[PDB]
């Protein structure tokens, strides 16, 4: 499970949330949704983790540098992962209606969902950096 | 902590 | 470092 923090305050932690929710949309949205309809829902979730990785790096500073490591770890991963989905996610328009028309969108809902579990890992390490930095708050 | 609920929703 | 996703991001739409 999570840590118990303070997450009035975490925008990491809520950047966190607004990308799953996103990441849940994709997920029982692509049965229903057009192929056009692709680029929208791939989009909110390419956005909330911009928004995401920019409230991460205004913290990276403040905080241990084997966490700093880490995190920035799972930060390119991150990019590696919107990249895949972004690309199984052209081939699924491009394929509509061919062989692979539904293979293609299973790369979407995994590329996703993978993109959701490790967006999860940064929220992780940075619970721990905080913690390891005398940063982090118990729930108020 | 209630995103542990929200993400086994992702399952 | 911003620069890598900011060009996928201008991929799309």
């Amino acid at each position: 499970p999570t840590a118990n923090l303070d997450r009035t305050d975490d925008l990491v932690y809520l950047n966190v949330m607004e990308l799953v929710r996103a990441v849940l949309e994709l997920k029982n949205e692509l049965a229903q949704l057009p192929p056009e309809g692709y680029v929208v829902v791939v989009k909110n979730v390419g956005l909330t983790l911009r928004k995401l990785i920019g409230s991460v790096d205004d913290l990276l500073p403040s905080l241990p540098s084997s966490s700093r490591t880490e995190i920035e770890g799972t930060q390119k991963l991150l990019n590696k992962d919107l990249a895949e989905l972004i690309n199984k996610m052209r081939l699924a328009q491009q394929n509509a209606v061919t062989s692979l028309s539904e293979e293609c969108k299973r790369q979407m809902l995994t590329a996703s969902h993978t993109l959701a579990v490790d967006a999860k890992n940064l929220l992780d390490a940075v619970d721990q950096a905080k913690v390891l930095a005398n940063l982090a708050h118990p729930p108020a | 902590r209630e995103l542990d609920e929200l993400m086994a929703s992702l399952s």
